[PDB]
């Protein structure tokens, strides 16, 4: 179960393969390759983008809120007189 | 023999590696097909393959002229 000799039993099955030196390195890779990876970003980009989004408007809104608490309060000076 | 026989046989039995196996040279009007031809178990193949290359690089260079002697010799009698 550990040795190649012995895995699987697997049956009807064929395989076909080049040597690395008959075939290009970088095949079709400025017609077939970048549609690819764009699929792979489009497939899931809702999963992942729009919770990171929140993520970044608690992140401003916080800075913006501890900053707006420093300011000072003219409502606690008004009548201060 | 157990080792009475070429390098390749004698290893074919030492671990009983090969049930058999032959050297075969198809040629064609302008090409043609050297290489070697052997059955495997099924824990084996990987030591018949590694034995078999050893051989080919060791007659790529370390070729001593007994050896080449004992193949012309049974080339003229398979021939004739
Ligand atoms: C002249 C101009 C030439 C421009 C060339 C651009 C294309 C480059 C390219 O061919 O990339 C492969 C890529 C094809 O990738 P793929 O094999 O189909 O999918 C798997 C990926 O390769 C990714 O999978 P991978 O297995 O092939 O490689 C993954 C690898 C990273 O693989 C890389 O590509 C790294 C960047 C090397 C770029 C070399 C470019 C050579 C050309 O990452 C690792 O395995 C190691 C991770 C270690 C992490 C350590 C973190 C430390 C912190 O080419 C493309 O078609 C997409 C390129 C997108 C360009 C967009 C440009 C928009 C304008």
């Amino acid at each position: 179960g550990r040795e190649f000799g012995n895995l699987t039993r697997m049956r009807h099955v064929i395989s076909y393969s080049l040597s690395p030196f008959e075939q290009r390195a970088y095949p079709h890779v400025f017609t077939k390759g970048i549609p690819n990876v764009l699929r792979r970003i489009r497939e899931s980009f809702f999963r992942v983008v729009p919770q990171f989004v929140v993520f970044y408007l608690i992140y401003t809104w916080g800075t913006e809120e501890f900053e707006r608490s420093k300011r000072k309060n003219p409502a606690a000076y008004e009548n201060d007189k | 023999g157990v080792h009475l026989s070429s390098p390749l046989a004698s290893g074919a039995v030492a671990n009983k590696l090969c049930q058999s196996f032959q050297t075969f040279s198809i040629c064609y009007a302008e090409t043609g097909l050297l290489g070697a031809h052997f059955v495997c178990d099924r824990m084996k193949i990987d030591d018949m393959m590694f034995v078999l290359q050893g051989q080919w690089m060791r007659l790529c260079t370390s070729a001593t002229e007994s050896e080449v002697a004992r193949g012309k010799n049974i080339l003229r009698n398979a021939l004739v």
